[PDB]
Parts: structure tokens; C-alpha cells; sequence
């Protein structure tokens, strides 16, 4: 039953990141029950995000020394377990639920590291290339999925512990259902790497592209991370009051943005191609460019009305996914088959490290600096939300920039590769 | 959905100098790899010359190695091929091959086969 | 026991006159009944003309009748193809064929599978 | 059992021949016995030779009509009853053994005009042309076995009935046999047969080949049917004395000389079609000229011994009998394919009209007339004899020249035969 075991696969990975995303879901109640600062709230992401880094290529490594299915059902009850714990740890220890949240990243990372592994040593053509597809799919789904059961069992047990009590059970049954279904599939060094890493620094497109990326990781962390606390605020600053709801509309519209961000980049870039070799670069900026200013605009409105600043949320949630599907084809074109796994490997360090890694401390740090030199109020609070936000479309700004260079130097660079291929 | 056509392939005399033109207007040139292959009227298509989607890596083989020279001009759209020290053997039906963007070696890609499309070759004879 | 030479082949003109020449030697040549075969590139090889052994009988293929003229002489025992106002599809391979003398119409013997014989062939081209 | 069926059919031809030739084995006791002059003699193998003339075309047409097998099976039967009642005829009536030699003909035309086309409709393949091959060589193989056994029969039984009573009991035999094993093979006009005849005519090389074919046939007739007596009567005006030895003696060597003329002319045309087209005419008339030469030394060497003249024998019979194999080719060569049967019909009419059917009474009232001008005995008798059989080289050499004319013109007669085809 491999298509059952991928099936189950895609269903592991809804579940990854539907419990990546319940603790920005519940965000305000673990800040409320806690008694913590912005920065603390940041804090949490932010650990879990340098777990999963510092997870990932080991993890990886692991997967190419062990079977991979043991390591993945492995991975999917620790996690599990430490979600659960996670629910139960008492008010008075944060720091434990901050250690909770990157155990959680650590055994994340090693699912998102294995589960591509095993889909491609199931079927190994086309038919995987498919099951990858869906695979994929189920990222923006599960995290607008983490952000819905988030709020909709906080709001419904009273309590924001079930919202962290739901999930392990259904993980314990997936890696249950995994281990079952899966089938075991089988399919110096330190300076070979070396030299492959100095080939890519010596390469102009693939640096600007990873810079891009690590702007595009920072912003979708900052936003995804903060912008449903950001909602509630601007609603508690308005005299209309409901933050429950607004997390959950932010969830679907993320789910629905994603897809439809993935399916027009992939029309746009398709079309584009036709005119100029260098269009696959290009369009990403023009995207970005168009996301910025749209993710500028939500903050403003997000002061006058609520709606506005959805329509925003759909607008530039749709352009900056639009990025990710094109990155993979600038990277694949820009490096030579050789050093393309560990371009992969880098690309994604940096752009956890540059960006998500620290988009969400560095926010809540600018909103609490803003709300210690100011007066101390809801309205201020929001205010200061706000302005850490703003932060971010410059970010994406950049990263367009460092997209339009990418573009620039496409051509020559693709020209090398070949080149050196041929040699 | 990109066309072949070949033109500029005519007689010449022994060592005398020629050029083949590959045309392309169903699709942008740059966006796939080109090659020459010569049939004979009793044999099997060989390879001839290969040239990348960019232009910066040609391969020949080793027989036409030094005589023929392959580049491309992807802004109109073209490969020529310009053919020098003609020999009888060198008598045949030159036909362009275009291929989908993949970075396989050339010299790899000899099998005549990993090239999905072909235009009406134009004969060349050398006396 | 005959063995067949083809020359006089090369590129001429459009319009132009060229002599196809068939020489063989391993035996009397007014014992075989002569043909001249045509493959193109991308084609098999078609009919082209006949002779028999004797020289009385010619046969043409109706595409080229009223161009080409086929004449043997057996003291030479060789066999000249003269062809006039020669047009771009008439480039080919000329091969030529020898069979072993029987009394079957010659129209009939257009399956190039009746000749025992055959040579290396001339090629020719126009314009 | 197709092979066995054609076995048995190339016995029957091989008792055909015999029985042909049975009656020149024991000629001088048939003319003892019914005191009939050499002109009867000569007439008993014109009658039969007409006979078979007046048989052959319309037994073909016959076997066109009906089964095959069936004719020739009757034919056996027909022929071995009347050779029987031969060997019973009185003494007194000569006109019965004329009248029975007559209907033997018929009977054995039947039979040579009926096996090749059984053989034909069985097979049609390399194995049917061996067949075809080995029917052939029971021509020169039978005459040779009728000479050896009419003379061996008529000296052992002393009577030279018991040469024709042996032979009938195989004929039935043989005709059980065929009947038998031969499976049956299934495979206005005569305006078209008018207007094929025209064309022949028409033909030059066809007319001297049919000529030459007629001289031959004349040659060999004459000679196979003087020649024993001729030997005997010159043993006896010799000292020494034994005449069926020599018959014997003449049966073997025209059995030997056969086989070995075929085969000498095959090799000899096979040469010298290398050298010039014109070759297969050519080969024959040299042949005959040079056996002509032979066949008149003999009777010389005749009247000195009988050695030389066996010798005389065998040479000539070799140069006469290799143009068999070549007319055929010549034919087939001038002839379209069309009118092939029809030309060979005709010559086949010619060859047995101009020549064997008036050659054997022509030599008998040659001789008849020299005896009668001069004093009666047996020198001279044998010198009628001799004179008589002198005639016939000169025939051979008139064929020869027909052979030369067919050579002279079979180059333009083979173009003027492949232009009417490709027209
Ligand atoms: C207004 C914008 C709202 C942003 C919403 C954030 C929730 C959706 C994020 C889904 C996860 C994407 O998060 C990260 O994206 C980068 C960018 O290519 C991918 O790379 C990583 O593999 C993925 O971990
Ligand atoms: C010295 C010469 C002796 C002659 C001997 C005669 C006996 C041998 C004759 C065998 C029969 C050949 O007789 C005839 O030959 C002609 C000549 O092609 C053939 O035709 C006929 O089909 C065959 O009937």
C-alpha cells in the first residue's frame, strides 16, 4: 500500500503543521495565562525554529545512515508527547513550555527531512513526483488548519490547553497509522562539502536567491506568528468587539491564499517564460514587490476596519506564496547537479537563519520597546504591534531587490553551469 | 512546440567552406539545447555537434573535432553551423535537433534519442 | 559472379545534363538485365529505369520517363543513365542493379527485390 | 509418396525406352524370320516414329482434358498387351507387327507426353527439377537396356520372341506400380494457336533449330536403328565371327555414351557462355560436325574391325547426343514465354517429320536398291548397308550448318523475343 502510506504521509505532514501553527492560533491566551511579554511570545517561535534548523541536517544525515520510516514514526510520538506535556506544564514555568515548543521543532524538522526521502524511494518517477506534490500541499492547509482547531477548541473548552490536548492524540494515531502503512524502502566527505559550499558562495544568483528567501522566511514567520494578536488588538482598539474569530478567519484565508499563491505563481512564471529567459527570477520581485506594499497597507487598515484588512491578508498572502514554487526552479537552474542537494541544504539554513529564525523575537522586542517608551494602553499596544510589523515590508522589500539581482545575473550564471557541466 | 528548420546547405567543394542555418520561431531559442546529426542515404543518424540552450559549452565528435565549428545567436533565434577542410566523408543529410532544457552532459547526450524535436535536414555533398 | 561500379555521380545544376555510369567486370555483361535504382535520404530505394540484357527493352518509372535515357553497350559492358532537366527531387543515391536474365516484363520487376546484384551507388544532387 | 510415385515413373520411362528399342536389339532375327527385306525393317520404325508423332499432341490435350495417371496407367497396359501380342504374331503376316509396332508407338507417345506433367503437378520445387532430371536420363539409360536386353534374351531363349515376351510382364508390373503409388495431381483457340504459329515462323533462329533438332533426329534414328545389323553383317564378311554380341556391346556404349554427352555438353555450353552470347548454338554444330566426321570414319573402320569401329562409336555418340541438353536452352532463349509450349510442340512435330520418321525406311530402300542394282551377298549387303548409313553424316552436317545459322542470328532474335515482352 504505497499510495495508502503516502496518503498517511500527507496526513502526518497536515498534522506537523497544523500543530506548528495551534501555538500562534492560541498566541494570546499562553501570553494572558502566562503573564509574559511580546518577547516571550516571539521567543517561542523563535526557539522553535532554530531547533528545527539545527534539526534538519542532522536529521537528514540520520535518514541517510538508518531506515527512515523508524525515524519519522519515532519522531511523530515524541512530538506528540511533548505537545501533550506541553498542555499540561504548570503557569509558573515558561521557560519549560519554550523547551516543550523546540523538542517539538526538533522532532518537526526530522519528519519535514524524511517523509521526501521515503516518497521518493516508494515510487521513484512520476507517480512520486505526485505524491510529493500533495505532500507539499498540505503545508499552507496545515497551517491554516493549526490556526482554526487553535482558536475553535480554545474558545470551545474554555480553556487554551486543549488546544494542545487535541492534536497529540490524533499524532499518536498518525504515527500509529504511519508505522503500519509505511513500507521500509531502501534506496573527505566534511571537504567535498567544503569545496561544493565555496563553488556556491562563488555563484552571484544563488546568493542573492538565498538572501531572498531568508527576507521571505522573516516575513511569513513575523506575519503568520503575529498578525492574529494584531487582529484582536486592532478589534479591541475599535469600539466593535467580537479573538477567537479572527484567528480563525486568518487560518482560512491563509489555506486558501496559499493554494491559490502557489497555483497563479506557477501560471504567472509559466507565461512569463515564454518572453525572456530571466523571467523566473523576475517575477518573484514583481510578486513581493506588489505583496509589500499590500502588506503595508493591511496595518493602516487594520486600524480602520477589520474586512480591509483581510481583503489585505488575501491580497498579499496570495503574492508572497506565489514565491516559494518559482525559488526551487531558480535554485535548480542556477546550480549544477553535482552541488544541488548541498545548495538545498544551505538555502534552507540561511533562510531560517537571516529570517524566520529571528523575525518573531525581533518583533516582539520592537513592540515592547515601543510600549515601555510610551504610555501603557491597548491602543498602544496596538500601535506598537503595528509598527513591528511595519518593519517587515521593508524586509520584503529587500528580498525583492535581492530577487531583481537574482534576475540580473540568471542568464550569465546559467551560462556558467553549463559550462562547467560541460567540462 | 518549437519548430526546425534548416537552410544555407548546398555543394562545395573539396576544403571549401560552408554554413548550415537552424532556424526556431515556435518557441524561444534559448530555452532549449540544439544539435546537429548527420544521416547518411544508408545509414544510421550520427552526431555531428552539440551546442547548450545558452551557448557557452559546445561539444564535438572526436571525427569533425577542429574542422566545424557550432554557435548560436539565441536573440534571432539561430545556430550555425560553419563547416571548413570538407571531406567526401563529411557527405551527408545534416538535420537540426532541438531538446528540452536539462543539464546532461552532451557528450553524454549522443543516443539521438534524448533529443524530442528534428527538422527536414538539408544535404551537403563535397566533391 | 558480377560485380558493379557507379560513377559519373556529383552535383550539377538545375537543368543540367549528367551521365550515371555503371561498369562491371566479373562477367559477361549481356548476360544480366540492368536497372538503375534511386533511395533518397528519408526514403527507400525506388525504380528508377531498366534495361534488358540484350539493350532492345528499356522501362522508365513514370515520374522520370521523358527525362532520363538508358542505353547499354555490352562491349563495354557498361550502362549509361543520361539525365536532362534534372529537378531538386531527383536527388538521391543512384545504385545500380544486375540480375540474372529471365523473360519477365520489366514493368513487373519494379520491387527491387528481383536484382541478385547491386553496387555502392553515385550520388547526385540538383541546384 | 510423391518421391516413389516419380521413382516408379523414371522405371517406366527407363521400360518405355526398352521396350522402343527392343525390336532394333533383335532387328536381323525379325527380318530372318519373316524373310522381309530392309525395307520393312526400316519401316517398322517409321511406323512406330509416326505413331508417336500422330500421339503426342493429342494425348497432351487428352491429359489437359482428363486425369493424368489414369491415361498413363492405360497406356502401360495398352502398350505391354500389344508388345505380348507381338511376340505371337505369325509368321506369315508381317503387316500385324507393322500394325502392332504402331499402336506400341502410340501407347509410348501417350506415355512421354503424360509423366512431365505428372511430375510437374506433384512437386514444384529443386526436388521436382531432380525428378524431372532423373525421368531424362532414363532415356539414353533405357535405349541402351532395350539393345542389351533383346539381344541377351534372343541369344539365351533362342527364339527372338522371348525378347518381346519378357518385357510385357514388367510393363504390367510396372504400370500396378504407377497406378498405385502416383497420387492424382490436380494443376477461338486454335486461331490462337494459328497466330503463335506465325510468329514462330517468323523467327529465324527458331526455324534453323528446329531444322538442326529434325537432322539430329534423323542421325539418331537411322543409327540406332542400322547399326547392329550393320555390325553383324560386317563381323560376318570378316573372318572372325561371333550378332548379338555386338548388339550387346552396341546397347552399353549408347547407354555410356549418353550419359557421358550430356554431361560434356552441359560443361562445355557452361564454358563457353562465358565467352560470347551466342555460345549455346554455337557448341552444338561444332559438336555434330565433329561427330559427323566420327560418324563416317566408322564405316570404314567398320570394314577393318570391329574395335575401331565401337571406338567410332563412342565417340560420336557422345558429340550427337551432347546437343540434346543445349536445343532446349536455344528454344527457350529464342521463344517467348508465351509461345514456348506451342514451339516446342512444333518442334517436337518437325524433328520426329523431317528426320526420325523417314530416316530408318530411307536407309532400308537405300540399301535395298544398292543390293538390287548389284550381285546379292553378304559383302555386299553390308556395303548397301555402310553406303545407306554414309548418307546420314552428311545430314549431320547439314544440321551442323542449321546450328551455325541459329548462332548467327540468336543475338538479334533474343532482342527482337525480350523487346515483344517489354512491349
Ligand atoms: C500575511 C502573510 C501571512 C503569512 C502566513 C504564514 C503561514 C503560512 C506559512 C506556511 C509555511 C511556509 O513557511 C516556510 O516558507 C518558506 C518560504 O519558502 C519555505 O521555504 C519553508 O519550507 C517553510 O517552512
Ligand atoms: C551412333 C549414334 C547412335 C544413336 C543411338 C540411338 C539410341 C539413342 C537415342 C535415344 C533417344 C533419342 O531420340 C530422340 O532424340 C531426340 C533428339 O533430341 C529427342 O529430341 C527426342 O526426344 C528423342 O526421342
Amino acid at each position: 500500500g504505497r499510495g495508502a502510506a503516502a496518503a498517511i504521509l500527507s496526513l502526518g505532514n497536515v498534522l506537523n503543521y497544523l500543530d506548528r501553527y495551534t501555538v500562534a492560533g492560541v498566541l494570546l491566551d499562553i501570553q494572558q495565562h502566562f503573564g509574559v511579554k511580546d518577547r516571550g511570545a516571539g521567543l517561542l517561535q523563535s526557539v522553535f525554529i532554530c531547533s528545527f534548523m539545527v534539526a534538519a541536517p542532522i536529521f537528514g544525515y540520520l535518514g541517510d545512515r538508518f531506515n527512515r520510516k523508524v525515524i519519522l514514526s519515532c519522531g511523530i510520538f515524541f512530538w506528540s508527547a511533548v505537545t501533550f506535556s506541553s498542555s499540561f506544564i504548570p503557569q509558573q514555568y515558561f521557560w519549560l513550555l519554550v523547551l516543550s515548543r523546540g523538542l517539538v521543532g526538533i522532532g518537526e524538522a526530522s519528519y519535514s527531512t524524511i517523509a521526501p526521502t521515503i516518497i521518493g524511494d516508494l515510487f521513484t518517477k512520476n507517480t512520486r513526483t505526485l505524491m510529493l506534490s500533495v505532500f507539499y500541499f498540505a503545508i499552507p492547509l496545515g497551517s491554516g488548519l493549526g490556526y482554526i482547531t487553535g482558536s475553535s477548541v480554545k474558545q470551545a473548552a474554555g480553556d487554551w490547553h486543549w488546544a494542545l490536548r487535541v492534536s497529540p492524540v490524533l499524532g499518536m494515531i498518525t504515527g500509529t497509522l504511519i508505522l503500519i502503512l509505511v513500507p521500509a524502502t531502501k534506496r573527505k566527505a566534511r571537504t567535498s562539502w567544503l569545496r561544493d559550499m565555496k563553488a556556491l558562495i562563488r555563484n552571484r544568483s544563488y546568493v542573492f536567491s538565498s538572501l531572498a528567501t531568508s527576507a521571505v522566511s522573516f516575513a511569513t514567520g513575523a506575519l503568520g506568528m503575529w498578525i492574529p494578536l494584531y487582529l484582536h488588538r486592532a478589534q479591541v482598539v475599535q469600539k466593535t468587539a467580537e479573538g477567537a474569530k479572527d484567528s480563525l478567519i486568518f487560518g482560512a484565508i491563509t489555506c486558501f491564499t496559499g493554494f491559490l499563491g502557489v497555483v497563479t505563481g506557477a501560471g504567472a512564471t509559466r507565461w512569463c517564460r515564454l518572453k525572456t529567459q530571466r523571467a523566473d527570477p523576475l517575477v518573484c520581485a514583481v510578486g513581493m514587490l506588489g505583496s509589500a506594499i499590500f502588506i503595508c497597507l493591511i496595518f493602516v487598515a487594520a486600524k480602520s476596519s477589520i474586512v480591509g484588512a483581510y481583503i489585505c491578508i488575501f491580497v498579499g498572502e496570495t503574492l508572497l506564496f506565489s514565491n516559494w514554487a518559482i525559488t526551487a526552479d531558480i535554485l535548480m537552474y542556477v546550480v549544477i547537479p553535482t552541488r544541488r542537494a548541498t545548495a538545498v541544504a544551505l538555502q534552507s539554513f540561511t533562510s531560517h537563519l537571516l529570517g524566520d529564525a529571528g523575525s518573531p523575537y525581533l518583533i516582539g522586542f520592537i513592540s515592547d520597546l515601543i510600549r515601555q517608551s510610551t504610555k501603557d494602553s491597548p491602543l498602544w499596544e496596538f500601535l506598537s504591534l503595528g509598527y513591528a510589523l511595519m518593519l517587515c515590508p521593508f524586509v520584503v522589500v529587500l528580498g525583492g531587490m535581492f530577487f531583481l539581482a537574482t534576475a540580473l545575473f540568471f542568464v550569465s550564471d546559467r551560462a556558467r553551469a553549463e559550462q562547467q557541466v560541460n567540462q | 512546440q518549437v519548430q526546425l528548420v534548416e537552410n544555407g546547405g548546398g555543394c562545395v567543394k573539396a576544403g571549401g567552406s560552408l554554413r548550415l542555418s537552424c532556424a526556431a520561431s515556435g518557441r524561444l531559442l534559448s530555452w532549449y539545447d540544439m544539435a546537429w546529426f548527420r544521416q547518411a542515404p544508408g545509414k544510421e543518424r550520427e552526431f555531428v555537434a552539440a551546442v547548450t540552450s545558452t551557448g557557452a559549452g559546445t561539444h564535438y565528435v572526436d571525427s569533425v573535432k577542429g574542422r566545424f565549428t557550432i554557435s548560436r545567436v539565441n536573440a534571432e533565434n539561430t545556430m550555425y553551423l560553419q563547416m571548413n577542410s570538407l571531406k567526401p566523408e563529411d557527405t551527408a543529410v545534416y538535420y537540426c535537433a532541438a531538446a528540452n532544457t536539462r543539464l546532461t552532459a552532451l557528450s553524454l547526450r549522443t543516443t539521438t534519442g534524448s533529443w524530442a524535436y528534428w527538422g527536414k535536414g538539408t544535404q551537403v555533398m563535397v566533391s
